DNA sequence: AGCCGCGGAACAAACTTTTTGATCCGCAACCTACTGGATTGCGGCTCAAAAAGTTTGTTCCGCAACTGTAAATGTAATC
RNA sequence: GUUGGGCGUUGCGCCAAACUCUAAUUUAUUGAUUACAU
């Protein structure tokens, strides 16, 4: 389960009802989808990000 | 033990190199030394700084697989 | 000392016995002691088999939160 | 107190092995005698497309023994 | 598991006694100390 390979790959879809059936009966609790949902839900609320790009 | 001790030259002072690989155990009978070649690479790196368009040598090898 | 979850830990494993068992809750740090036995067992294996003289080490994320 | 080559690693583009979402085509069904329309429907089989799983070329990270003028020192024991 | 005593088929075997905060001393041509040769 949860590892860097899912969180570090964070960097859209409207989460329709027909989605959550997808990749369900596979056998793994994919934290990557949960993290993407978390990001998408909380993004509903740029200059600093541009500053981060320039400073880097 | 096994060692390759080819020695290079640039129209002047000899710049040596020893490429060695020994099985663990008998370890003191052959060791590598890249002192001269590192120095020569530093010389070319400095040359590229003082003169951006400085001449460099050509190194290439061709096996039988050129046309096959 | 100031590893993942232990401030100061000292343990002594029995020598006349050939089995040690760690028992505790999920969140106490039994995995931490095994992860600390490695990163040193890796170093021992590296210097017993290879000539690399390298291995694992304590990463920045494993530092105890607040310490240095 | 400085940092040699060696070999794993942390990343990151390419291959490469399947997960999915239609499309199709026998293929028995109707319907009635049988190509019954001017029909549907239904389950194996196959399709690239794309979200997942290796594989391979490059870049830093770390670390050892001792260094240029230079102590053989009767016994035991300390750092 | 560790510590001090005793005997001598003594570079240590045995006997007789004790103690448990969760938990055993290692460096020389150096310096300090005991001791012989001065
Ligand atoms: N940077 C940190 N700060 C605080 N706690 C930490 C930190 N890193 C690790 N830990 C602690 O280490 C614990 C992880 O437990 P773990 O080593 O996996 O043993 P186990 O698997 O038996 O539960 C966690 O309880 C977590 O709180």
């Amino acid at each position: 389960d949860v590892s860097t390979r899912d969180i570090e790959n964070s960097e859209a879809q409207i989460w329709d009802k027909f989605k959550a059936y997808n990749k369900s009966l596979t056998g793994k609790a994919d934290f990557k989808l949960f993290f993407r949902w978390f990001k998408e839900l909380i993004e509903i609320e740029t200059a600093l990000r541009a500053e981060i790009r320039a400073k880097e | 033990y096994a060692s390759i001790a080819i020695n290079y030259d640039y129209m002047g002072i000899r710049f040596p190199m020893i490429i060695a690989t020994t099985e663990p155990g008998y370890e003191d009978r052959a060791k590598s030394n890249y002192s001269g070649i590192n120095e020569l690479g530093s010389i070319f790196k400095t040359a590229h700084s003082i003169n951006p368009n400085v001449s460099f040598p050509l190194i290439a090898m061709y096996t039988v697989e050129r046309a096959n | 000392e100031n590893y993942k979850g232990f401030e100061s830990l000292i343990m002594d494993f029995s020598m006349k016995k050939n089995s040690t068992i760690l028992v505790g809750n999920n969140g106490c740090g039994k995995s931490t002691i095994l992860d600390a036995i490695q990163k040193g067992l890796t170093h021992l294996s590296s210097r017993l088999s290879t000539r690399s003289h390298n291995g694992d080490g304590i990463e920045k994320h494993e530092l105890r939160k607040g310490q240095n």
